[PDB]
């Protein structure tokens, strides 16, 4: 699934678009992301090791994963409470990785045009895997995860 | 000095009501030095609830976003927010905080 060109008046596919066009998102990074590396960072030296476990070592090393033959970390979520620097430990890795590394937030997803907001889920998907491997961090993602 | 009454930015409009409040400290950032002043911060900034209605539940949609905005990777230069609230105790514990 991919970005192509329309013809207006007939509705035909009339020539091909690259997989980066067409998106509102892009990769950030090239200036513009923190100062925060791991030396910022305070302690929880725990969730430090955790979490560089979870994002960071399957790109550096996919091959021992395969080799022990373990199920690699796939979605990371990061529950506690506000104030604990849950947003600051993954700051430290979109530095550390030198991955690309996408930013957007759960309300870049709701549009004032209805099924706009499912064009954009897939706009950010289609990018991560061109400039793969990628991380996806949805900043808070409490309204599209809601229960009810 | 933008003055913003916290109940005149949320529309019917599905989002709409987002799409100002990204707008306002945009604004703020390329006129900078400026203020963004919200009264009544009760309005936007209720508790967190999610056994509303839909209605409650679109406020949960504002939110996040200024939440955000506030404190997200965009950093903010001059960019100074002064709200106003007649109880602290009934604003959301992530905008306290
Ligand atoms: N271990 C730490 N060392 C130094 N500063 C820290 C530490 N933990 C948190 N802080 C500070 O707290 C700030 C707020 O943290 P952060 O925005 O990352 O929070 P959060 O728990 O993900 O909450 P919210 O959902 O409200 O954004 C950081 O920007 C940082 O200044
Ligand atoms: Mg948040």
């Amino acid at each position: 699934s991919m970005s192509v060109a329309l013809h207006r008046h007939s509705n035909a596919l009339v020539d091909i678009l690259p997989p980066d066009s067409d998106s509102s998102i892009s990769v950030m990074g090239e200036n513009e992301k923190p100062d925060v590396t791991y030396a910022d960072v305070g302690g929880l030296d725990m969730q430090k090791q955790e979490i560089r476990e979870a994002v960071e070592l399957p790109l550096v090393q996919a091959d021992l994963y395969e080799q022990i033959g373990i199920d690699p970390p796939r979605g990371v979520l990061l529950y506690g409470p506000p104030g604990t620097g849950k947003t600051m430990l993954v700051k430290a890795v979109a530095n550390s990785t030198k991955a690309a590394f996408i930013r957007v937030n759960g309300s870049e997803f709701v549009h004032k045009y209805l099924g706009e907001g499912p064009r954009m889920v897939r706009d950010v998907f289609r990018l991560a895997r061109e400039n793969a491997p990628s991380i996806i961090f949805i900043d808070e993602v409490d309204s599209i995860a809601t229960k009810r | 000095f933008i003055f913003s009454p916290a109940s005149g930015i949320v529309d019917k409009y599905i989002g709409e009501s987002a799409r100002i409040i990204r707008e306002m400290f945009a604004y703020a950032k390329e006129h900078e030095p400026c203020i963004i002043f919200m009264d009544e911060v009760d309005a936007i900034g209720g508790r967190r609830f999610s056994e509303g209605t839909s209605a409650d539940r679109e406020i949960q949609r504002t939110l996040m976003e200024l939440l955000t905005q506030m404190d997200g990777f965009d950093n903010l230069g001059q960019t100074k927010i002064i709200m106003a609230t007649n109880r602290p105790d009934t604003l959301d514990p992530a905008l306290l905080r």
